């Protein structure tokens, strides 16, 4: 089994490719990341904690918006998040100039994982070591969608990534209802990334960002200490 | 043949423990910190009949050990340590309990408390990632 | 109506009860589910008058019935029950809650499933029939251990369990671990409760004859905010255990009288 | 349990680990030198160590620190060789940035971009990851001074106050310390205490020709490399005070 | 701070200073100052912290030095404190073992006090193996037929 | 038929746990609620928790 965990061309003679899943270990190693995908919107967290307070918080951010309604949030490695912001936002621009309309979420989310899957596709270039979480408001109806190192990707009516990601999953499995609203999708959003941040959460130690009809857009630190005092 | 002769071994330990000839009044306990390695012919009734799981101490275990373990303790707040969401075994709270003692008795004082408590907590539970950036 | 009921006296409750009569069936089921209740709660907490308060909740029940309001109707038994079990009707309680667990398995509330069977597990102590108690408390315990169980639930599942584990008379530890925790859930959400769950928390302590844990958690840093007759009268007794001297045991008890003989 | 994953770039250990940035990131601390930014209200004063092996070295061509625009300044450490490399590349990036689009690289734009050059060097197996780290500060309006940090990673991040070399970790601690009593940082009070860190951490008390030091205000936008004068009055008024 | 009536502040600041962390050097004579913080305490009466004193004093040697004139002072102060705790055959102990070195072996008149007030604690006490033991032993004392009361 | 692939010996297993949850309850009869926990417990196993993983295939 050791010889085929080398290459990402040759099949492992019981399953598949082992390198895909040592990226994706990789991604189960990344800060957390919850999405919920309410009634009117959707809502993306992810906790931003790092020591040597002498980082400045607001310099990077770990979401970031792909069109005027459309975000993104990631699990893993951050270079290749930038990277695959990058190829998003060029992307949706793209469909953009060829057809003047602000880009379904569901074809940007199959696109993405086109060119993320696409360098799994031959050796000398290792996949992706990101998973990324997509939010999106399009024609009456907000869309949650998972994309992998491997180029799956897959919906989700709320889910939980990264670091204590299963623990994070059941939480999700029991607070989450169909019914729920955006700020209460907010608040069950931050309740989970509490259940396991181990460190006192505050309004930059994480990032969130909510999208709806009116697009999608990250919370400023000001709102994100209104809701952390709101659920304290 | 090492490899055979070990699971030759565990053979002989099915075929013991389940085997052509029942044995009466004998119950076998076997303990593993990771059972997902085991042989499933060790894993089925018959042969294990109860896999038990050891989990972590879960906030309320978690008071009860360390109320447990600070019994031969000093006098000395215990329950807001417990409230930390640390992923901790019995072993450490046995150890953290261990730890500020033997504080106590470096500082010479025979009853702890949050001080020295506290700082043998931190030396515990290090958990220091010196992990470089760009994997989070 | 919201002007009757924070007015609220026993014939404008009756009055309006009926009063809403096309309210109940104009909007969606979970906004009148949650204004009966409420109402419910009012009527009950403010004015103790059982007579009415049963009767009340039968046309309410009968109503809910005829209206086919199934989740409602599900919602004013599990009430009904809580009400019968404060009253002490332990058969009629205990058999309308089996009644209702009969159906509600089926259906995929739980929340309510874990209040009825919690109920039940009340009852069934009530009636000194502990183990068959127990055993409707783990049913309730593993029921709840997959599914939203609100803090005010769950404390209030530690506290049932710390009850339990006390009446067996045989552990204290798990009984003193499961009333901190019914404490701590029911700090800041709901006073009573809070009391009651220290109170019989410093009891278990109390029982481990460790009157000086007593002594020491009264001046804990939680038990100042509820600090009060309640816990200084549980101190006395815990004094009295430690020095010995039922004389003050009973002095204690006395004093008890008033405070902690009528709580069972 | 993984031994033969860290020999390439583009290979995944088990647990999703990446030995070869490691290595680099290693391979950092290879100079031995330390460097460390600190940024105030309106300056930002990076200082180095120099290690002169020779009288014969021309001390004017073994600098450490050096300027990638007229207004941004860059102080790195690592393989000097790499460091070179890796300050033309910087060049490049912000000329060619200039020339496209008409006005002047923000310093955390060039530093996601060197950044971006550096993920892609390390995704494929083609590159050896430029095991240098660089720190760049400089000026930008409406938000005041800037210091960022890039790594062979591809990793950049904005810092009140950074580190680098040998002694990083007791560097950043000494950091640390100084930030949490948060104050203003007029430029005098930066460079000391910069110059406190550095002698602290390596407890030396350097005499004044053995450091560099650069700084960047809103008041004198362009990179000024502080000559001997202006580093000994400001390391003797420290240490009468 | 004797000078000024302050006695519980006082105790404290003397005692905020500690020997254990003292490395430099072995304690010996020249900071004897534990038993002026059992002194300080013992005015103000806080027996518990003198009794952590003497337990925690074994890393320091569990007796103090020999030959040496602290002795007294030490074993006064301890045997007040057993004095307020009721204890009777460890003051009975301590003071068999003042009696023991050489340097009360000076003056008669402190012998015949000393071994006077050893018998009358060694009396008050009670019963026991180690009591027996003790003053079966002692009754071989050749140094107390002066005094025939106490002897009887 | 709540047994999609169980051998005999968990079969076996299933009847010695539903009598164990009868004994808990210090009672010499089982019910059916027992035998359904029993098979819960005896054919617990764990699963692929990570979801990505498990949606490699279509």
């Amino acid at each position: 089994e050791r010889g085929y965990s080398f290459s990402l061309t040759t099949f492992s003679p019981s399953g598949k490719l082992v390198q895909i899943e040592y990226a994706l270990a990789a991604v189960a190693g990344g800060a957390p990341s919850v999405g919920i995908k309410a009634a009117n919107g959707v809502v993306l967290a992810t906790e931003k904690k790092q020591k040597s307070i002498l980082y400045d918080e607001r310099s990077v951010h770990k979401v970031e918006p792909i069109t005027k309604h459309i975000g993104l949030v990631y699990s893993g490695m951050g270079p290749d998040y930038r990277v695959l912001v990058h190829r998003a936002r060029k992307l949706a621009q793209q469909y953009y100039l060829v057809y003047q309309e602000p880009i379904p979420t569901a074809q940007l989310v199959q696109r993405v994982a086109s060119v993320m899957q696409e360098y799994t596709q031959s050796g000398g270039v290792r996949p992706f070591g990101v998973s990324l979480l997509i939010c999106g408001w399009n024609e009456g109806r907000p869309y949650l969608f998972q994309s992998d190192p491997s180029g799956a990707y897959f919906a989700w009516k709320a889910t939980a990534m990264g670091k204590n990601y299963v623990n994070g999953k059941t939480f999700l499995e029991k607070r989450y209802n169909e019914d729920l609203e955006l700020e209460d999708a907010i608040h069950t959003a931050i309740l989970t990334l509490k259940e396991s941040f181990e460190g006192q959460m505050t309004e930059d130690n994480i990032e969130v960002g909510i999208c709806n009809e009116a697009g999608f857009r990250r919370l400023t630190p000001t709102e994100v200490k209104d809701y952390l005092a709101a659920i304290a | 043949g090492a490899d055979r002769e070990v699971q030759r071994i565990l053979l002989e330990l099915l075929n013991q423990m389940d085997g052509f000839d029942q044995n009466v009044n004998v119950k076998v306990i076997m303990a593993t910190n990771r059972a997902d390695t085991l042989d499933p012919a060790l894993l089925r009734p018959g042969r294990l009949d109860r896999k038990i799981e050891f989990p972590l101490p879960d906030r309320r275990q978690k008071r009860l050990i360390f109320s447990t373990i600070t019994s031969k303790m000093n006098l000395s707040d215990l329950e807001d340590y417990v409230a930390r969401p640390d992923k901790i075994s019995g072993a450490d709270i046995n150890s953290i309990c261990q730890e500020s003692g033997m504080l106590a008795v470096r500082e010479n004082r025979y009853i702890v408390l949050a001080k020295d408590f506290e700082k043998a907590y931190k030396t515990v539970i290090k958990k220091d990632e010196q992990e470089h950036e760009f994997y989070k | 109506g919201s002007l009757l009921a924070k007015t609220g006296q026993a014939a404008e409750l009756g009055g309006l009860l009926k009063y809403v009569r096309p309210f109940l069936n104009s909007i969606s089921k979970a906004k009148a589910a949650r204004l009966v209740r409420s109402l419910l709660d009012l009527f009950l907490d403010m004015e103790a008058a059982t007579g009415q308060e049963v009767e009340l909740c039968l046309e309410c029940i009968e109503w809910a019935k005829s209206e086919k309001r199934t989740f409602l109707r599900q919602a004013l038994e599990a009430r009904l029950v809580s009400l019968y079990f404060d009253t002490k009707r332990y058969q009629e309680a205990l058999h309308l809650g089996s009644q209702l667990l009969r159906e509600l398995k089926k259906m995929d509330d739980k929340a309510l499933l874990v209040e009825v069977q919690l109920l039940e597990s009340k009852t069934y102590h009530a009636l000194s029939n502990l183990p068959k108690a127990r055993a409707a408390l783990t049913s309730a315990r593993t029921t709840a251990n997959a599914i939203y169980c609100p803090p005010k639930l769950q404390a209030t599942l530690d506290m049932q369990s710390g009850i339990i584990h006390a009446a067996e008379e045989k552990d204290w530890k798990t009984a003193y671990s499961y009333f901190y925790e019914a404490f701590e859930g029911y700090d800041s959400i709901d006073s009573p409760k809070a009391i009651t769950s220290l109170k019989y928390m410093l009891l278990c302590k109390i029982m481990l004859n460790t009157p000086e844990d007593v002594q020491a958690l009264v001046s804990g840093k939680l038990a100042l905010r509820y600090a009060g007759r309640q816990t200084e009268a549980l101190k006395c007794v815990a004094q009295a255990s430690k020095n010995r001297s039922l004389a003050d045991f009973e002095k204690a008890l006395t004093d008890y009288r008033a405070e902690l003989r009528d709580d069972p | 349990s993984s031994a033969g994953f860290d020999r390439h770039i583009t290979i995944f250990s088990p647990e999703g680990r990446l030995y070869q940035v490691e290595y680099a990131f290693k391979a950092i601390n290879q100079g031995g030198l330390t460097s460390v930014a600190v940024r105030g209200k309106d300056c930002a004063v990076i200082v180095t160590q120099k290690k002169v092996p020779d009288k014969l070295l021309d001390s004017s061509t073994v600098t450490h620190l050096f300027k990638i625009t007229e207004n941004i300044g860059c102080v790195m450490t690592g393989m000097t060789a790499d460091s070179r490399s890796q300050v033309q590349r910087a060049r490049y990036e912000a000329a060619n940035w200039k020339y496209k689009y008409g006005y002047e690289i923000p310093v955390d734009m060039l530093c996601k971009r060197i950044a971006d050059i550096s993920q892609v060097y390390t995704q494929n197996a083609e590159m050896r990851p430029l095991g240098c780290c660089m720190i760049l500060i400089g000026i930008d309006e409406e938000q005041g001074p800037q210091v960022y940090k890039c790594d062979p990673a591809g990793y950049y991040c904005g810092f009140k106050a950074t580190a680098a070399g040998v002694k990083q970790t007791e560097s950043t601690s000494f950091l640390e310390k100084k930030v949490k009593k948060k104050f203003d940082w007029t430029f005098e009070q930066t460079v000391e205490t910069a110059i406190t860190c550095l002698s602290t951490v390596l407890s030396i008390d350097f005499k004044p020709s053995e450091i560099e030091v650069g700084v960047v205000t809103v008041e004198n936008p362009k990179f000024r490399i502080l000559t001997e004068a202006e580093i000994d009055a400001h390391l003797v008024a420290l240490a009468e005070r | 701070k004797e000078q000024n009536g302050d006695v519980k502040e006082a105790a404290s600041i003397l005692q905020e200073l500690q020997v254990e962390t003292y490395g430099s050097m072995e304690k010996k004579e020249r900071v004897e100052f534990i038993l002026e913080q059992m002194r300080l305490c013992l005015a103000v009466k806080d027996y518990i912290r003198t009794q952590i004193i003497s337990k925690k004093i074994n890393t320091k040697f569990f007796q103090e030095e020999n030959t040496e004139k602290l002795k007294l002072k030490y074993y006064n102060l301890m045997i007040q404190l057993d004095q307020h705790e009721g204890s009777y055959l460890s003051i009975c102990k301590h003071y068999r073992a003042i009696y023991d070195t050489p340097c009360i072996q000076a003056e008669s008149e402190k012998w015949q006090q000393a071994l006077k007030s050893v018998v009358l604690y060694v009396i008050l006490a009670p019963f026991d193996n180690e009591q027996s033991d003790l003053v079966h032993r002692i009754s071989g004392d050749k140094k107390l037929e002066e005094i025939p009361k106490y002897k009887d | 038929e709540l047994m999609p692939g169980a051998s005999g010996a968990e079969v076996k297993g299933v009847c010695t746990e539903a009598g164990m949850y009868a004994l808990r309850e210090r009672r010499v009869h089982v019910t059916q609620e027992d035998f359904e926990m029993a098979v819960a417990k005896v054919m617990q196993k764990d699963s692929e928790k990570n979801m990505s993983i498990k949606k490699l295939w279509k």
